[PDB]
């Protein structure tokens, strides 16, 4: 969507919303990463026995 | 011929009034669309359509 915006051939609200969606997706990925890290802190030994 | 010529004038009057009403409506439409484009909700392409209709 970005290049079309350089010219005035796409609504500015739509580009704003695309940017916001990117940011939200990044934040949710961070949430998932932190959950995985939280679980990993209990089994960091790397040996079952 | 006299009767037909007489009635054509009233027909023209009616047509003129209704065309003026249409002009008012379309002008208000163009005003709304241009304001919306300025505020940043529509593209320039939609402004051209309103101008053409006007």
């Amino acid at each position: 969507r970005v290049p079309l915006g350089n010219a005035n051939l796409i609504g500015r609200e739509e580009l704003q919303h695309a940017r916001d969606a990117v940011t939200s997706a990044q934040a949710q990925l961070d949430v998932a990463i932190q959950q995985y890290n939280a679980n990993q802190a209990m089994i960091l030994g790397t040996k079952l026995e | 011929n006299t009767a037909t010529a007489y009635f054509n004038v009233l027909n023209a009057i009616d047509v003129l009034s209704y065309t003026q009403a249409q002009k008012e409506a379309i002008y208000r439409q163009l005003d709304q669309t241009t304001q919306r484009f300025n505020v940043g909700l529509v593209a320039i392409t939609d402004v051209q359509n309103a101008r053409a209709q006007y």
